[PDB]
């Protein structure tokens, strides 16, 4: 979808939460609490 | 081997890239796409070819 400025992108395959776009979808997660956009 | 149904050709293929089977890519050349914004494509447009 484009460039994505904030949170991370880790390895790890969660459920779909709060959905990016092309199969990204980001949380708020643990892994120092922040926000992660994992795939 | 599933009774003696043909289940190839259906089913995806390791082979190509991409998992779509061999009718389903049959089905995705039939259907010219647009090429729309779902790929990027700024970079395309500016450069001009
Ligand atoms: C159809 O499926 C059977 C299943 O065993 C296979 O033996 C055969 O080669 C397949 N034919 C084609 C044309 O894919």
């Amino acid at each position: 979808a484009g460039c994505l400025i904030g949170a991370e992108y880790v390895n790890n395959s969660y459920e779909c939460d709060i959905p990016i776009g092309a199969g990204i979808c980001a949380s708020y997660q643990t892994q120092s609490q922040s926000i992660i956009a994992y795939t | 081997y599933f009774g003696g149904f043909n289940f190839s050709q259906i089913l995806p293929d390791p082979s190509k890239p991409s998992k779509r089977s061999f009718i389903e890519d049959l089905l995705f050349n039939k259907v010219t796409l647009a090429d729309a914004g779902f790929i990027k494509q700024y970079g395309d447009c500016l450069g001009d070819i």
